[PDB]
């Protein structure tokens, strides 16, 4: 679980960084969808 | 319940700096960004910037680069906005609103604060004079008469008016304030009542002007 | 920045009919989501979110409100329209920084013609002590908003010495009210007798005048 929690924490910081970098809205969707996928496993 | 509790109205001089607060409760403070919105007559709504608490960063509007500064205090779950180099163009109502999830999609703003009115002026605070609008003696015996209160010469906005301590609300019209040429505001508040009640029933307008600590209870009766 | 063009800027719709507000801009949609949102703002109140992501109705918001469209065109629909729906409606994108709003659409509720009840008020003796006389004319609960208030003092038409205020459309009976204040100096006021307020409105088949005599009980 701790290994899976590490993935969610990291992916959640991925979508944050991309927001700070003012990346496109399309990219944010994809990465939020990744986080959603990971959260469903926890 | 999610609530965004903003600070009170402010009257400040041109060239000065002001700082307002936004207390957010009912949800995890660091999971959402908070948007700041500017509203002044004739300019609709305008996005000032977002604050994203926790590992705090901001989403910036270039038009408000040196004008607005967004900060946050996670421990007290309070967001702050500071407006500097204030001019008349900064006179507006400012809302804070809960925006997107920090790790979620781009979003709208669902929960809003009640707003903080900022008046940029060099004019002094002045309490209003309250004058009766006495019901006409020409009032139809079994019909409807009108009476009210004239609230004149005050600054700044707003004044609040109730009737009989808020018990009388039906038929009440409190008109929007009009800016007189003297730079002072003025408005009226009227109410329609049965003509058979003019000589027997009590009608008192409750005028309140917070910026000058002015509270006036004016009884309105037929002029004899 | 991204410009949101709303149309119309103002709208008048009868009870039970349909309100259609449009918002046009550059594409603020992906292939999956549409990042356009709708707000309602009534006078004296903060704006209230109605629709997020083009067509998702917020909980608590009546089903009479609906949204549609994608990419460059979005429409807000209100059906049926009710008295309490009088407000300004805004569109807003969350596509890319900065977020911007549309110009806004002022929705007026249309109703049957109502003639104004007219009342005139002489200045109080308390005010006269200060050296200023204010004469007020009241136009109560009328529709449409258009009304003509003409001040007369001893049958002499006035100009440039009055200011009128109008209430927001009542969210229950869809009427308006109007107050007109005639401002005179104590000297100019006490040199005359007959003060009259003449009102011209669609609901009136003839101009209605209310008057009083200075000093008359």
């Amino acid at each position: 679980r701790a290994a899976l929690e590490e993935l969610v924490k990291l992916q959640g910081e991925r979508v944050r960084g991309l927001k700070q970098q003012k990346a496109s809205a399309e990219l944010i969707e994809e990465e939020v969808a990744k986080l959603l996928k990971l959260k469903a496993q926890l | 319940q999610v609530q965004l509790q903003q600070s009170g109205a402010e009257l400040v001089r041109p060239g000065s700096s002001v700082r307002m607060s936004c207390k957010a409760v009912g949800y995890t403070f660091t999971d959402y960004c908070i948007g700041w919105i500017k509203q002044r007559p004739g300019h609709g709504l305008e996005w000032i910037g977002d604050i994203c608490p926790g590992d705090a960063y901001t989403n910036d509007n270039e038009k408000f680069k040196d004008k607005a500064t967004l900060t946050a205090d996670t421990s007290s779950t309070t967001a702050y906005m500071q407006l500097s180099s204030l001019t008349s163009e900064d006179s507006a109502i400012y809302y804070c609103a809960r925006g997107e999830e920090q790790v979620g999609l781009r979003n709208a703003m669902d929960y809003w604060g009640q707003g903080t009115s900022v008046t940029v002026s060099s004019a002094s605070t002045k309490g209003p004079s309250v004058f009766p609008l006495a019901p006409s003696s020409k009032s139809t015996s079994g019909g409807t008469a009108a009476l009210g209160c004239l609230v004149k010469d005050y600054f700044p906005e707003p004044v609040t008016v109730s009737w009989n301590s808020g018990a009388l609300t039906s038929g009440v019209h409190t008109f929007p304030a009009v800016l007189q040429s003297s730079g002072l505001y003025s408005l009226s508040s009227v109410v329609t009542v049965p003509s058979s009640s003019l000589g027997t029933q009590t009608y008192i307008c409750n005028v309140n002007h917070k910026p000058s600590n002015t509270k006036v209870d004016k009884k309105v009766e037929p002029k004899s | 920045d991204i410009v949101l063009t709303q149309s119309p800027a103002s709208l008048a719709v009868s009870l039970g009919q349909r309100a259609t507000i449009s918002c046009q801009s550059q594409s603020v949609s992906t292939s999956t989501y549409n990042y356009m949102h709708w707000y309602q703002q009534k006078p004296g109140q903060p704006p209230k979110l109605l629709i997020k992501y083009a067509s998702n109705l917020e909980s608590g918001v009546p089903a009479r409100f609906s949204g549609s469209g994608s990419g460059t065109d979005f429409t807000l629909n209100i059906h049926p329209v009710e008295e309490e729906d009088t407000a300004t409606y805004y569109c807003q994108h969350s596509w890319e920084i900065p977020w911007t709003f549309g110009g806004g659409t002022k929705l007026e509720i249309k109703r049957t013609v109502a003639a104004p009840s007219v009342f005139i008020f002489p200045p109080s003796d308390e005010q006269l002590k200060s050296g200023t006389a204010s004469v007020v004319c009241l136009l109560n609960n009328f529709y449409p908003r258009e009304a003509k208030v003409q001040w007369k003092v001893d049958n002499a038409l006035q100009s440039g010495n009055s200011q009128e205020s109008v209430t927001e459309q009542d969210s229950k009976d869809s009427t308006y009210s109007l107050s007109s204040t005639l401002t005179l100096s104590k000297a100019d006021y006490e040199k005359h007798k007959v003060y009259a307020c003449e009102v011209t409105h669609q609901g009136l088949s003839s101009p209605v005048t209310k008057s009083f005599n200075r000093g008359e009980c």
